[PDB]
């Protein structure tokens, strides 16, 4: 389980800035 | 006049071996009303429970008390919310809750 | 040139319960303390690619000279028969790098795979016996040698090479 | 509103509590933010961050180091 | 709790406390004759 | 009837599921949407989300007139019997049963069996009514409605006979989805009306709660109308809306519910925008 | 082509694999005053650490305590026969193969 969330943390990181955060939605939409 | 430092002090009498300055701050405002507030809790106990429903006393002494406090959000200590509903007959401080 | 054409037609088409229980679980390396490669030592064996050369020429560095200004040591560039290969296929165009590959020098050491594709050759090395330096510009191979642990890439960048995984660079460019 | 020129900014109090040390007509030090990016939580567009109140630093207040002359 | 209390105390405390649901509206006169504009104005443009 | 009745509830349930689906994803869209061409914030909650318009039961709506039965609460008072036979006159076409030792499931059967449209069941609290139950018999929604200020004609004197001529419908302050749903079910009960028709039926919209009139006009001249009302005047709140008929308690879905209970609840309006 | 007799889609359509499958997913889930010591060194509100973080040479000892021990996980460490062989102490398992393989 705490592997499994560590994995999670490193794309939380992957964006973690508001102007990637952005980025995608636009994306994504 | 705000704006002004003040300094608090318990005893200027006497001499004591530690620091003597109690507290330290700011003037903020002035006004002939206080307008401050304490919360208190009115207590009550489940006696018959029906489901969602059940029958509380011990929060008020009569029946004009649950009259005024008709549709007051009540809660558990659990966490579970509540309304009041009505006033009961047979004891004088009961009432309905759901 | 259609060989430009040929080439990018190339790359587009690249892209009960009694019974044991059995299964391969490779053992991780002995060489390796976490991820630093004691075993690689000061005598260096780098794998060469195609595509290194290549630059080399572009870039106006010697190769055995240019990979001791990076380590200051003893440096020994190995050929495959994989990436000879291809520089014979690549013509009379390339005829100055076929030459400067076959140099007494180098180490010239053979392979028995079906196929021509150089980047699996070195990467299969990379994981059998984790003694090389991959010295590459293809970015996409730099992708995979990283997810092999303690391997070093051997790149070029402006025109000096770098290193990149190697805890004793010493003598290796600053940003 | 900076001294030097006049203009109206707005900047951030790097902790919520340090506004407590902070009262209206007061003189602070402020420096720029956010040259590098704006952390999620936090509100795009501010560029400035309080630094110093009273010639003391935020940190020193807060920490109980240090007291603010009046 | 009510034990400690005096009798009808609350009555004369004038506390503070949270509604749970909206009240049900009452009926007047000004409310009929606003209702009733809207009906007539429909009925005006024909509009059903 | 047991085995196609099952088998034409399976297919309209799951067309309805689909209808669903395609709808929650437009929300989706739409809210993640106007958030960023704000700019202002970006709240947690959505960043973490982010990583046959007519409804199926009213096929026959228009074709032929709707048939509804009225019925109460077992042993009813004295005045609820008055209140039942008041609804008879307000809808057209519209008949009321008494109801004895009669199960409610065995009310449905029979109600399905002779092509009743509509079923509607009235409660009431020491002889006021308090409560209205709304039914679409073929597998349709039901809703759960409570009444609140009740005045009957029967209190009212001298009033006379009614006009008993199909009505003009009047709907007013439903903006909201559930307020288009809502008004559907109510307008449903009611046939074609003639160009002409001096009756009119209004239902409009307050807080949520509903108002229910019944005028009459005359046109003494041009650009003033006279209103008489006629008929029960009284409110209705909605609570409750599930899928299935009302004889389907126990395995019904719910489409919509009222929740108080919810920490903004009290300031939350569900039938306007 | 037909599917499997077995498979339930021979004999179910779009409308059934809907129903069933909520229901399964169903099924399944059930005089003189000296100042302080605290006014001398005016600490303030500083974040308490451990002793060992004290001295910086100390803290090292530590981490390569426990690096050794983590690596035992990976890699098995070189020993003697300095008793006579009795046994692995531990299983022998005969199916796990941890060879390289060449090619
Ligand atoms: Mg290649
Ligand atoms: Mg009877
Ligand atoms: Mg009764
Ligand atoms: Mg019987
Ligand atoms: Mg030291
Ligand atoms: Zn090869």
């Amino acid at each position: 389980k705490e592997h499994f969330r560590a994995k999670q943390k490193e794309e939380e990181e992957k964006l973690k800035r508001q102007k990637d955060l952005r980025k995608k939605l636009f994306r994504i939409q | 006049p705000q704006g002004t430092g003040f300094l608090a002090i318990q005893s200027v009498s006497g001499i004591m071996p530690d620091f003597r300055i109690a507290a330290t701050g700011v003037v903020l405002d002035l006004d002939k009303s206080i307008k401050i507030v304490k919360k208190l809790k009115l207590t009550g106990f489940p006696y018959k429970i029906f489901k969602n429903t059940s029958f509380i006393k011990g929060m008020f002494n009569s029946a004009l008390e649950v009259a005024k406090f008709e549709g007051a959000v009540i809660r558990t200590v659990s966490g579970i919310r509540g309304q009041i509903k009505k006033a009961l007959r047979a004891p004088e401080g009961a009432f309905r809750a759901s | 040139g259609k060989q430009k054409k040929t080439r990018k037609y190339a790359t587009m088409k690249r892209m009960d319960p009694s019974a044991l229980k059995e299964r391969e679980v490779p053992q991780h390396p002995s060489c390796l303390f976490f991820q630093y490669n004691t075993q690689l030592g000061p005598p260096y064996h780098i794998l060469v690619d195609t595509n290194f050369i290549n630059f080399s020429i572009k870039a106006k560095l010697d190769l055995v000279q240019s990979m001791m200004d990076c380590l200051y040591a003893k440096c020994i560039p190995c050929i495959t028969d994989c990436v000879m290969a291809e520089i014979e296929k690549l013509g009379q165009k390339y005829r100055v790098a076929l030459r400067i590959a076959k140099d007494p020098r180098f180490e010239r050491l053979p392979c028995t795979h079906k196929g021509t594709y150089a980047d699996d050759c070195l990467v299969q090395r990379v994981t059998q016996h984790k003694c090389y330096i991959v010295a590459t510009v293809d970015r996409d191979l730099k992708r995979r040698i990283r997810k092999i642990p303690g391997v070093p890439i051997m790149y070029i960048s402006n025109h000096r090479y770098n290193i990149e995984r190697m805890p004793d660079d010493y003598g290796a460019p600053r940003f | 509103q900076l001294i030097k020129n006049g203009k109206k900014i707005t900047a951030f109090v790097p902790n919520d509590g340090c506004l407590n040390f902070i009262e209206e007509n007061d003189e602070v030090l402020v420096a720029g933010f956010g040259r590098k990016g704006h952390a999620v939580g936090d509100i795009p567009g501010v560029r400035f961050k309080v630094v110093k109140v009273a010639n003391v630093s935020l940190l020193a207040l807060y920490k109980g180091k240090k007291e603010r002359p009046r | 709790t009510a034990q400690k209390r005096p009798e009808n105390s609350l009555l004369e405390e004038t506390l503070h406390f949270d509604h749970a649901v909206r009240m049900a509206p009452v009926i007047t006169e000004e409310t009929t004759l606003q209702l009733e504009d809207i009906i007539k104005q429909r009925i005006r443009d024909q509009a059903w | 009837m047991l085995r196609r009745e099952a088998r034409l509830r399976r297919e309209y349930l799951y067309r309805k599921a689909r209808e669903e689906a395609q709808r929650s994803a437009q929300e989706r869209k739409e809210r993640l949407r106007r958030a960023l061409e704000e700019n202002r914030l970006i709240p947690t909650e959505l960043r973490r989300e982010a990583l046959s318009h007519v409804d199926d039961e009213y096929r026959w709506a228009g074709v032929e007139d709707p048939k509804v039965m009225i019925t109460t609460s077992r042993d009813p008072s004295s005045r609820l019997k008055m209140f039942a036979k008041e609804l008879k006159l307000v809808f057209p076409g519209a008949q009321r049963m008494n109801r004895g030792r009669h199960e409610v499931g065995a009310l449905v059967r029979a109600c399905k069996a002779n092509g009743v449209t509509d079923l509607l069941v009235v409660h009431e609290h020491r002889g006021t009514p308090v409560g209205l139950i709304v039914s679409h018999l073929p597998f349709g929604p039901t809703a759960y409605f409570t009444l609140c200020n009740v005045v009957m004609r029967h209190d009212i004197p001298d009033l006379g006979t009614m006009s008993e001529a199909k009505p003009h419908l009047i709907t007013h302050g439903f903006s909201s989805r559930l307020g288009k749903r809502v008004s559907d079910i109510l307008r449903y009960l009611f046939p074609v009306p003639k160009d002409d028709s001096h009756r009119v039926i209004t239902f409009a919209n307050q807080d949520d709660y509903i108002s229910f009139r019944h005028h009459v006009y005359k046109k003494t001249d041009h650009r003033n109308v006279e209103l008489t009302e006629v008929g029960p005047r009284f409110e209705l709140k909605l609570y409750m809306i599930r899928l299935g008929t009302l004889e389907q308690e126990a395995t019904a879905d719910v489409e919509w519910r009222w929740h108080p209970y919810t920490n903004t609840a009290r300031k939350r309006v569900f039938l306007s925008t | 082509l037909p599917p499997s007799p077995g498979d339930t889609s021979y004999y179910q359509d779009q409308v059934d694999d809907f129903h069933e499958a909520r229901s399964r997913a169903a099924l399944a889930k059930g005089a003189k005053r000296a100042i302080t010591y605290q006014i001398a060194k005016n600490r303030g509100l500083t974040p308490r650490r451990k002793k060992i973080d004290r001295n910086p040479r100390v803290k090292h000892r530590e981490k390569f305590r426990r690096a050794k021990i983590r690596r035992r996980g990976q890699v098995r460490e070189v020993r003697k026969e300095e008793q006579r062989y009795s046994g692995e102490l531990s299983g022998i398992r005969a199916g796990v193969k941890k060879s390289i393989k060449l090619k």
